[PDB]
C-alpha cells in the first residue's frame, strides 16, 4: 500500500562522514561471496556510487564492501570494482584475481577493468587489489594491467617485519607501482576489535581526495587518511635516525604512515628504477595531463587534414597547456609539431607528430634546518645601559 | 622598400573555413592605457605604460553562417577560437602572410538592418583573450591576459616583472 | 564556402502577413553586457560575460497598418508576437531561410516627417523579451530573460547556474 | 498586402485650410518610457511599460501664417487644437485617411535662416496633450494625459489602473 | 586562478522564490568587534578580537511582495527565515554556488519615495541571529549568536572558549 | 630621477596566489600617533612622536576565494599571514619589487551589495601587527607591535627605549 | 567504442588493396564517377557530336571545383595523357584523358611526443 | 601495419632551437666513415634542408653532422654537401678532398660541388 501524512521511523543509523566528490576513477578487485543479499555477477565489473551502491552490490561483511568503505570515508569517488569468487588455496585464489581471458569469450578477473571504459565512461587511473597484493603475482599482472590503462596500481608489502617488504620491493623496476606497508586498522562500528585491513584501499582513497581540490600535480604524501587508528606495525620517523623505519621504507621506494594512529601518508616516491620517474607526480601528472590534452581535443582524432589542420591544434595544444600553467600544474611548456618527422607521405595516411615538451612541480621533499646556537646576541643584550 | 598593400583576407572558426563569405575583418587595436604623466621637476607629460586595454575583434559576414553564430555566449568563456589569415602580396611577387590567432567571448552579435534588396552583414565582435600575430611565419605579438605573457617579438616583456609579483 | 547574402525578407505580427509594406528590418542586436576586468596577476583585460541587454528590434512600415499600430503599449507587455523571416539565397539555388520569433513590448511608434511627396516610413521598435532564431529549421538562439533561459544551438547555456539559485 | 505610402498631407488649425504651405508635418513619437529591468533570477532585462514621455508633433510652414503664429504661448495651454491630415492611396485606387487631432501648448516658433533666395520654413513645434489617430476613420489612439485615458484600439488599457487609484 | 565575479542573483523567503523582483542584496558584514589595545612594553595597537556586532542583511524589492511584507515586527523575532542565492561564474565555464541562510528579525522595511515613473525600491533589513555560508555546498560560516556556535570552516571557534563557561 | 608608477599588483595568502581576483590591495597607513605639543617658552605645537596606531590594511576580492574567507575571526589572532606584492616598473626598463609581508586578524569581511549584473567586491580588512615592507629586496620597515621592534632602514628605532624599559 | 553506443571507430573499408583503404576515397570516387554518367546523358541528348569531349570534361571540372571549392579534395587535374600514338589513330578512337585529385586524408593516429624536462625548473624557483 | 588512435610515447628531445629559413646556398666537405644508416655515396652531392637529411644520408658519428649542425642551429640554410672518405695519412686525407675527374664523368672531392648547376639551378654561394 502507502503511507499518507508524516511518518518517524526509530532507526539505527549514524557517524555522518561525507567527504568533499571526486572525480579520478580507481579500479578494484578482490574477494566477495554472491548470496542473495549481493546483486552483482561474480565476474564482470558494476559502477558504485556510494555506501548505497557498495552495499546493496555486495555484502555487508564482504572484502570488496571493506575496502569500498575505505575511500567513500575519504573521498565520494567513481568506483570501478569487479569482484571475485572466494577460493580455498593461495595459489588459485591468486589466479581468480589476476584471471584473464579464461573464458570462452569474456574477461574476469583483474582484466575485467579495461571494462570500466565502454561501460561506464570510467577509465580507472588508480588500481588496488586489496589485501592481493602482497604476493607476487598478482602484483606483477598489476604492473602490466595498469600499463594499458596508463594508471598508477597501488600495492602493499606483506605485513611481516620491517626486512621483509624491504625484500618484497625489490622486484619491481615498474615505475608505476606504488607500495604501502604497514597494515591499517580500523575500528568497524563498535567492534572492540582492530581489523587489519591491507591500507591498500585507504591510500588510493587520499589519491582520488588529493586530485579534487590540491590538483593531481599535489603530492599526495603529507595529507590526512581518515577511519584509521594504530596501525599493524609502528613505523616511526625519527630525525637524524640512519635507520629509523621510515627512512629504511622510503629509500626502498615504500610509502608509509607516519603520525598518530596513521594520521597521514608518508610516500613521496614510487617503485622505480630510474631516477627520471623517481616521484609520484612526475608520473602523475605525465598521465593525467595527457588526459587533459585529450578530453578538448577529442575532436581532433579524427578530422580531414586540410592545410590549416597542423597549425589550429598546435594552436589549441598550446591553448589547453596554457591552463595547467594557469592553475599551477606544470612550469612553462612548449608544444609544436616535428618539423623534421612531417611528410606528405605521413600525412596522407592520417599520421601527424607533434611534440609536448613541460616540466613538473618538485614536490618538496627535505626541506633542511641546519641551526646552530650561537653566543651572539649576548653582549649589547642583558646589560644596564 | 617594397610598396606593399592587403589583396586578400580568411577566416578560419575552429577550423571552419570562411572562404566564400567575409567582407570584413578588424583586427584588435592593440594600445597601451596611457596615463599622462606631470610632476615635479620636468612639464610636457611622459606617459608611462600602463599596460594594455581589452581587445575587440571585429569581423562581419553576410549569409547565414551558423557555424559563426553558436560561439554566441557561450559558459566557457575564451572558447571562441580562431584566426584572422591575410595575405601582402607587395609588388615583387611573393606574398607575405600575415595571421591572427584569437581566443576569446564572441559578446556581440549585431545583425545588420534587413532592407531587402541589400545585403546583410551580420557584424560580430570578439573580446579576445590570446593574440598571437604572425608575419611569414616569425613571431611578433603574443599578448596573453592572465599568467602575464606579453612577448614581443619572441622576448618575454613583462618577465621582469613576473618573477617579483611571484606568478 | 558559396557566397550568400540576403535577397528578401517578409514580417508576420499575430500571424498577418506583411507581404507589402515592409521596407526595412532590424534584429536585435544580441551583446554580452561585458565588463572589462584587470586584477591583480595580469594586464589587457579579460571580459567576463555578464549577461545581456536589452533587445530592441526596430523595423518599419510605410503604409497605414494599424494592425502593427494596434500593439503599441498595451497593458499586456510581451503580448506583441511576430516573426522577422527572410531568406538567403546564396550562388547553388536553394535558399536558406532564417526567421526570428519575437515576444516583446512594442515601445516605439516613430511616424516620419511628412514632406508630402515622400515616402512615410513608421519607424517601430519592440523590447523585445522572447527571442528565437532559426537557420534552415535548425536552432541556433533560445533567449528568454525571465525563468533563466540561454540556449545556444540547444544546450542550455544557463541550466549550471540555474539549478543553484533554485529556480 | 498592397504596397502603400504617403503622397499628399494637409493640415488645419482652429478650422483654417493650410492647403498651400505645409512643405512638412511630424507626428509626436509614441515612445513608452521603458525602464530596463534585471533582477534576481533572471538576465537580459525585459522592460516595463511605465508610461509615455512627451509628445511634441513639429511641422514647418514657409509663409507669414500669422493664423499659425497666433497660437504661440497663449495664456489656456492646451489651446492649439489642430489636426494631421493625410492620406495613403496605395496601389488599387482608393485612398486609406489618416487625421491626427492635436490639443497642446505651441511651444516653439522657430524661424529659419532668410539667405534671401531660399524658401523661409518656419518650423513650429507643439507638446501636445490630447492626441487621436483615425485610420480610414477607425480609431487607433485616444491619449489624453490628465484624467488617465489610453485607449488602444477603442478599448480603455489603462481603466484597470484607474478604477484602484480613485480617479 | 580564474577570474571569477557574479552573475545572477536569487532570494527565496519561507521556500517562496523571488525570481522576479529582487534588484539588490547585500549579505551581512561579518566584522570583529575591535578594541585597538596598547599596554605597556609596546606600541602600534594589536586589536585583539571581542567577537562579532550585529549583522544586518539588507535587501530589496521593488512590488509589493506581500511574501515578504508579513515578516516586519512579528512577536516571534528570529523568524524570518531566508536564502540569499548567488552564482559566480568565473571564466572557463563552472558556476560556483553563493548561499546564505537568515534567521532573523526583518527589521525595516522602507518604502521610498514614490515620484510617480520611476521604481519603488522597498529596501528591507533584517537584523539576522542565525546565518550560514556555503561556497560550491562546501562550509564556510555559521554564526549563531545565541547558544555559542561561530563554526569559520567546519571548526568551532568558540569551542575552546565554551566548555569553560560552562556552557 | 625616472617617473616610476605603480602596473602590476599580486597577493598571496598561505603561500596561495590569488593571481586572478585581487582588483584593489591597500597597503596600511603607517602613522605617528601625533600629540600637537605647545608649553612654556614657545608657541606653534611640535608635534612629539608618541608611537604609531593600529593598521588596518583592507583589500578586496570579487569572488568567493574560499582561502581568503576561513581567515576571518579565528580563535587564533594573528594568525593571517600574507605579503602584498607589487611592481614598479620606472621609465627606463626595470621593475622594482614593493612587498609587504603581514600578520594579523581578518577583522572585517564586507560583501558588497548584490545587484545582479555588477562586480560582488568582497572588501576585507586586516587589522595587522606583523608589516615588513621591501623595495627592491633592500629593506625599509618591520613594525612588530608586540615585543618593541620599529625598525626603520633596518635599525630599530626603539632600541635606545627597549634597554630602559626592561625588556 | 565508448561508454555506450557512441562513436564509431573504423577508418579503413575492407580493401587490400591500400589505395581505396580509407571510406572517403571510395565515396568520392563512387560520387565523381556518377557526374561522368550525369555528365554523358547530358552529351547525349542535345546532339553534342563534334564537341562532346569537350563538352564531357569541361563539364566535369565544373564538378572538380566545386569539390575545391566544398573542401571535398585539394588537388583537382584533368589530365591530357601521353598515351596517345598518332593524330589519325587517336581522333578517330580511344582519347585516354585522367583525372586526378588528392582526397582529404582522415586524421588517423595523432601522436604527442611528451616530456618532462629540467629546463625550466631553474627559471621558476631561483 | 598502421595504427588507429591518438598515441602518447616517451621520447627524447634535446631542447628545441629553431632558426629562420634563409635562402643563401652552402658548399661543404668533410669526412666521416660510410655505414647502413649513412645512406649516401661519398663522392655524390646532395642537398640538405633539415637535419632528418643530416642524420639519415649521412650518420651521426661523422663530422659532415657536426657542420650540418653548425648552420642548422644558426639559419635553416639549403646545404649541397659531398663526403671525403676516411683517410689516415695527413696528406692523403687532404688529396681525397681536392680529388679531380678521376672517374668517368664524376668529380670526386671539392670539385663535385660544381655539379650545383645543372642539377637544381642552385649553385653553392658559399665553401666551406
Amino acid at each position: 500500500s502507502f503511507f499518507h501524512g508524516v511518518t518517524v521511523t526509530n532507526v539505527d543509523i549514524g557517524a555522518r562522514t561525507i567527504a568533499l566528490p571526486a572525480s579520478s576513477v580507481i579500479g578494484l578487485c578482490d574477494v566477495f561471496t554472491p548470496g542473495a543479499q549481493a546483486s552483482a555477477k561474480p565476474n564482470v565489473p558494476v559502477l558504485l556510487t556510494s555506501k548505497k551502491d557498495a552495499a546493496a552490490a555486495f555484502g555487508i561483511g564482504s572484502s570488496i564492501y571493506l575496502a569500498c568503505e575505505a575511500i567513500y570515508n575519504r573521498a565520494q569517488a567513481v568506483i570501478v570494482a569487479v569482484g571475485v569468487e572466494t577460493a580455498e588455496t593461495p595459489e588459485a585464489q591468486a589466479s581468480a584475481v589476476i584471471g584473464g581471458i579464461s573464458a570462452a569469450g569474456e574477461r574476469t578477473g583483474l582484466q575485467a577493468l579495461l571494462d570500466g571504459k565502454s561501460r561506464f565512461n570510467a577509465q580507472p587511473r588508480l588500481l588496488v587489489a586489496p589485501g592481493h597484493s602482497a604476493q607476487q603475482a598478482v602484483a606483477t599482472a598489476m604492473d602490466g594491467l595498469a600499463e594499458k590503462l596508463r594508471a598508477i596500481a597501488i600495492l602493499d608489502g606483506p605485513n611481516s617485519t620491517d626486512e621483509a617488504a624491504v625484500a618484497y620491493a625489490k622486484n619491481f623496476g615498474s615505475k608505476r607501482l606504488f607500495m604501502v606497508d604497514p597494515g591499517v586498522q580500523v575500528w568497524d562500528s563498535a567492534t572492540n576489535a582492530a581489523r587489519n585491513a591491507p591500507a591498500s584501499a585507504y591510500a588510493a582513497g587520499l589519491f582520488a581526495w588529493t586530485d579534487a581540490e590540491y590538483g593531481f600535480w599535489s603530492s599526495p604524501s603529507n595529507k590526512e587518511i581518515k577511519g584509521v587508528t594504530g596501525t599493524s606495525r609502528p613505523v616511526e620517523f625519527l630525525d637524524g635516525d640512519e635507520t629509523c623505519r621510515a627512512n629504511l621504507l622510503n629509500n626502498a621506494n615504500i610509502a608509509t604512515i607516519i603520525r598518530d594512529d596513521g594520521y597521514r601518508l608518508w610516500g613521496n616516491r614510487t617503485l622505480s628504477s630510474d631516477s627520471k620517474w623517481a616521484f609520484v607526480t612526475r608520473v602523475r601528472t605525465m598521465d593525467l595531463v595527457m588526459d587533459a590534452i585529450l578530453a578538448g581535443h577529442k575532436w581532433a582524432v579524427d578530422r580531414g587534414i586540410t592545410k590549416t589542420y597542423v597549425k589550429d591544434v598546435t594552436e589549441g595544444l598550446r591553448a589547453f597547456m596554457r591552463d595547467l600553467k594557469n592553475q599551477g600544474a606544470v612550469i612553462n611548456f612548449e608544444v609544436y609539431a616535428d618539423p623534421d618527422l612531417n611528410s606528405a607521405s605521413q600525412l596522407a595516411q592520417g599520421k601527424v607528430y607533434w611534440n609536448i615538451r613541460f616540466t613538473d612541480v618538485p614536490p618538496a621533499e627535505n626541506p633542511n634546518f641546519r641551526v646552530e646556537v650561537t653566543d651572539q646576541w649576548l653582549t649589547e643584550v642583558l646589560d644596564v645601559a | 622598400m617594397i610598396p606593399q598593400t592587403l589583396t586578400n583576407t580568411n577566416l578560419f572558426i575552429d577550423g571552419v573555413s570562411f572562404a566564400g563569405d567575409v567582407p570584413s575583418l578588424t583586427l584588435p587595436k592593440l594600445a597601451v592605457k596611457t596615463e599622462q604623466y606631470r610632476a615635479g621637476g620636468m612639464d610636457a607629460p611622459v606617459s608611462i605604460d600602463m599596460g594594455l586595454e581589452a581587445m575587440e575583434a571585429k569581423f562581419s559576414t553576410n549569409g547565414a553562417r551558423r557555424e559563426a553564430l553558436n560561439f554566441f555566449g557561450l559558459a566557457d568563456q575564451s572558447a571562441f577560437n580562431g584566426v584572422f589569415r591575410g595575405s601582402f602580396k607587395g609588388q615583387k611577387g611573393a606574398s607575405v602572410p600575415v595571421v591572427a590567432t584569437l581566443r576569446g567571448l564572441l559578446k556581440e552579435v549585431d545583425p545588420g538592418d534587413w532592407k531587402a534588396g541589400e545585403k546583410a552583414e551580420f557584424k560580430y565582435a570578439v573580446a579576445v583573450s590570446y593574440y598571437k600575430l604572425e608575419v611569414d611565419g616569425r613571431e611578433v605579438y603574443e599578448i596573453d591576459p592572465v599568467n602575464g605573457v606579453r612577448a614581443i617579438n619572441g622576448v618575454d616583456q613583462l618577465a621582469g616583472m613576473r618573477n617579483d609579483l611571484g606568478l
